């Protein structure tokens, strides 16, 4: 029986050009 | 939320975006 | 998505980036539905064949997002997540039949003009628009094709792309496919016939398939963007899970937690 394959990348794409969220957002978001 | 599937920027203000019309045209002649 | 293009400002005010805290990686697509509820598929927290398994300290959700790369200053808002939900029948081992998950946000998040939730559809409104060749609306930040000599344009889009797509009768979504397809998924997409192409790709997994109301003017959220063979392929269909057929469930964990 075949396999269906999730639209989901498996080779790191999703991190292609991404800026970090900044810290101040992160740490309020956090409390 | 009975506020839920309406747009602040298209519906609730009678504005329709750009491809909407296509879907609409489905329900008639799809 | 294949074939589609850039979405207008606000256009999509319910779609939701999910996004890996470290590394800072985009995951998935994901939808509002409430203040504090985001609808994604299972297979983004939860696929063992590629060993993933995400739980609610690794994961955050951004809204509101329009850019694929920037942080989006007074626009975009973040939240932590509180609990994860996939659903206990998920068959990541086969089909991918019931690819569906809930997360509860840790602090509910305040609407703006970028930022507001989508409907679900009762059985009525699932009866009423979910047919052959009525088109819906697929978004989402993922591969703008398959390979590459398929288009001279990029492989990722700066900006969250938009395609609208016509429902595909069952028995025609059957026979496009080897895998056993259920009645907890549907699949749209055009015929070669049909001469439009268009499709969700690669990084699109988990992102809203939606349909206006006629009758109302709302949007409702039909789908989740699941899995496909290859992306905008002839004779082949992007298969969705199929949002109603699973809102007892939906109603389940909303209700009790
Ligand atoms: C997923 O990871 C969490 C912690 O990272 C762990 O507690 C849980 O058992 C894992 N689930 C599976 C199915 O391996
Ligand atoms: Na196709």
């Amino acid at each position: 029986a075949e396999v269906a394959q999730p639209k989901l990348y498996q080779r790191g794409e999703g991190g292609n050009g991404m800026e970090p969220i900044p810290e101040d957002v992160l740490n309020e978001a956090l409390n | 939320e009975a506020d839920c599937g309406l747009r602040p920027l298209f519906e609730k203000k009678s504005l329709e975006d750009k491809t909407e019309r296509e879907l609409l045209e489905s329900y008639i002649d799809g | 998505i294949v074939e589609g293009s850039d979405a207008e400002i606000g256009m999509s005010p319910w779609q939701v980036m999910l996004f890996r805290k470290s590394p800072q990686e985009l995951l998935c697509g994901a939808s509002l539905i409430s203040d504090r509820w985001v609808l994604t598929a299972a297979h983004c927290l939860l696929y063992p064949p590629w060993d993933k398994n995400f739980t609610e300290n690794d994961l955050l959700v951004r809204i509101g997002k329009h850019s694929r790369t920037r942080y989006e200053r007074n626009i975009e808002k973040i939240s932590m997540l509180e609990k994860i939900y996939i659903h206990p029948r998920y068959n990541w081992r086969e089909n991918l039949d019931r690819d569906i998950a809930l997360m509860k946000l840790k602090k509910p998040v305040a609407f703006s003009d970028y930022i507001h939730p989508v409907c679900l559809p009762d059985r009525e409104t699932a009866a009423s628009l979910l047919q052959a060749g009525y088109k819906g609306r697929v978004t989402g930040w993922g591969n703008l094709k398959e390979t590459w000599t398929a288009n001279v344009g990029k492989g990722q889009p700066s900006v969250l792309q938009v395609v609208n797509l016509p429902i595909v009768e069952r028995p025609v979504c059957k026979d496009s496919t080897r895998i056993r397809i259920t009645d907890n998924m549907f699949c749209a997409g055009y015929k070669p016939d049909e001469g439009k192409r268009g499709d969700a790709c690669e990084g699109d997994s988990g992102g809203p398939f939606v349909m206006k109301s006629p009758f109302n003017n709302r949007w409702y959220q039909m789908g989740i963007v699941s899995w496909g063979e290859g992306c905008d392929r002839d004779g082949k269909y992007g298969f969705y899970t199929h949002v109603f057929r699973l809102k007892k469930w939906i109603q389940k964990v909303i209700d009790q937690f």
